[PDB]
RNA sequence: UCCUCCUAAAGAGUAACGGAGGAGCACGAAGGUUGGCUAAUCCUGGUCGGACAUCAGGAGGUUAGUGCAAUGGCAUAAGCCAGCUUGACUGCGAGCGUGACGGCGCGAGCAGGUGCGAAAGCAGGUCAUAGUGAUCCGGUGGUUCUGAAUGGAAGGGCCAUC
């Protein structure tokens, strides 16, 4: 059988031209009345994966 | 009852006298002012020390109280 | 003690300016013969002074040491400065309140073409 | 028994003994005791060594001592396990270099001087020699 | 943590708003800070609020 | 779990059921700016008043203070007082520090619009280092971004926040 994608990484990774990965900063859900605004506004842009736990992202979503 | 500690903050310093930094590079990582902002150089909240300008960094001495200065050159 | 008090006031400007490096109009203030220099960044030379201490500046005012003195002396120092070229500077109070003979030197300085 | 007070801290490091003694010459009296070897000496022996020095003299003269234990030594009770935290302060014990200066006397003979302190140095577990006091 | 936290609403008819903390037990009346407002771009009175 | 010192061997880091202590906040001011001021402890005189209230002078130079434990720092004061204020602002951000990663920290400078000052200038919270919890699910306000025949709506998305 074809593998099976890993539908909870589907909807938190987007693959890119030069095959990186975009994903949303993590901790921008609540709380946020006690953080700086610089810190917010930092993290509202999306980030692209870091090298070590690539590899990881290929496996869950070998398709897209 | 005793077993706690904090984590290292890494502290001290990060360029040393007589090598090239670029603009906004930190120099020195403090708690206080060990070292205080000569020319061309910034103090942070945190009393952090980094550089304005691109050049060679240097200390020094000075003032009444013999209080360490952290300066750039432009070279 | 009346110097100490003010060296320790005017020090922290003193700091700001020289670490900005600007060229400084610094005013000394005294009962008579108010005096005004103006100072380069690096603070080891005088671009030019001005005072009612010379007589070239002294034969005209009835008294030195008053508003009227205070106003010769800022304009004074404005066209020597506009001659020598330099424009754009900073006043320096110097630990004297910038309210009377202070303010009417940077007044007539600054309507003379030193504008800061 | 010597012992400090209040103290800033209960217990401290083991630390190590190496190194020369400092206080080499006699200061105070005009005869002295001044150590050979190299170790510790705790609070009971500096006591037992002063009673005996005291008692041959026949409270006749002055007594010097020139070292204090200002160092808690812990020691874990019989049947305990190894860790669970330091152990509990028992002696006190002051380290000891070579030529180091123990006791110093002064106000009797030399003859009674040198018995006196040969009592006291069979009483401690560092070798041990008389000294003089220096003119300069 | 006896400070809770409240919504400054902007005066103008923007629906933007701040969010801080207050003690309420020493200081009961509203908070009327003046702050700027990007969705008009200009600086306007905020008033507290839930 | 987090913070400070030591262990830790003069860069960083470094374990133990090793030795000492703290935090799960507080503050619309204790924030910003402008102006001004400089302690602890002692000696002498003086009603209650007395070793220790307040006043005057002298030695002293920070042993004081710094909202909270400790370390580092602080006279240009970061310590103390007063006026005016909301920069505890929005969109960004060269370049660095720190982490396996998630992430966390510092930051000149640019645009917009503000406060203090005559002005140069300072202000993107607090002398710094603890005061904190990912994702999921769901709530509230804004935004035709989308809205499965069409026009709407429901529901999603994005932004702010619980």
């Amino acid at each position: 059988p074809k593998i099976k994608t890993v539908r909870g990484a589907a909807k938190r990774f987007k693959k890119t031209g030069k095959g990186g990965f975009k994903h949303k900063h993590a901790n921008l859900r609540h709380i946020l009345t006690k953080k700086a605004t610089k810190r917010k506004r930092h993290l509202r842009p999306k980030a692209m994966v870091s090298k070590g736990d690539l590899g990881l992202v290929i496996a869950c979503l070998p398709y897209a | 009852r005793n077993g706690r500690d904090s984590e290292a903050k890494r502290l001290g310093v990060k360029r040393f006298g007589g090598e090239s930094v670029l603009a906004g590079s930190i120099i020195v990582r403090q708690r206080g002012t060990k070292f205080h902002a000569g020319a061309n150089v910034g103090c942070g909240r945190d009393h952090t020390l980094f550089a304005k300008a691109d050049g060679k960094v240097k200390f020094e001495v000075k003032g009444p109280k013999n209080r360490k200065f952290i300066s750039i050159e432009a070279e | 003690d009346k110097k100490s008090a003010r060296i320790r006031r005017a020090t922290r400007a003193r700091r700001k300016l020289q670490e900005l490096g600007a060229t400084r109009l610094v005013v000394h203030r005294t009962p008579r013969h108010i005096y005004a220099q103006v100072i380069a960044p690096n603070g080891s030379e005088v671009l030019v002074a001005a005072s009612t201490v010379e007589k070239a500046i002294a034969e005209q005012l009835k008294y030195t040491g008053n508003k009227d003195a205070a106003a010769a002396v800022g304009k004074a120092v404005a066209e020597r400065a506009l001659e020598k070229g330099i424009k754009d500077v900073s006043f320096d109070r110097s630990g004297f309140q910038y309210h009377g003979r202070v303010q009417a030197l940077a007044d007539a300085a600054r309507e003379a073409g030193l504008q800061f | 028994m010597l012992q400090p007070k209040r103290t800033k801290f209960r217990k401290m490091h083991k630390g190590r003994n190496r190194g020369l003694a400092q206080g080499t010459d006699v200061s105070f009296g005009s005869f002295g005791l001044k150590a050979v070897g190299r170790g510790r000496l705790t609070a009971r022996q500096i006591e037992a060594a002063r009673r005996a020095m005291t008692r041959a003299v026949k409270r006749q003269g002055k007594i010097w001592i020139r070292v204090f234990p200002d160092k808690p030594i812990t020691e874990k009770p019989l049947a305990v396990r190894m860790g669970k935290g330091k152990g509990n302060v028992e002696y006190w014990v002051a380290l000891i270099q070579p030529g180091k200066v123990l006791y110093e006397m002064d106000g009797v003979p030399e003859e009674l001087a040198r018995e006196a302190f040969k009592l006291a140095a069979a009483k401690l577990p560092i070798k041990t020699t008389f000294v003089t006091k220096t003119v300069m | 943590g006896i400070r809770e936290k409240i919504k400054l609403v902007s005066s103008a008819g923007t629906g933007h708003f701040y969010t801080t903390t207050k003690n309420k037990r020493t200081k009961p009346e509203k908070l009327e800070l003046k702050k700027f407002d990007p969705v008009v771009r200009q600086h306007v009175i905020y008033k507290e609020a839930k």
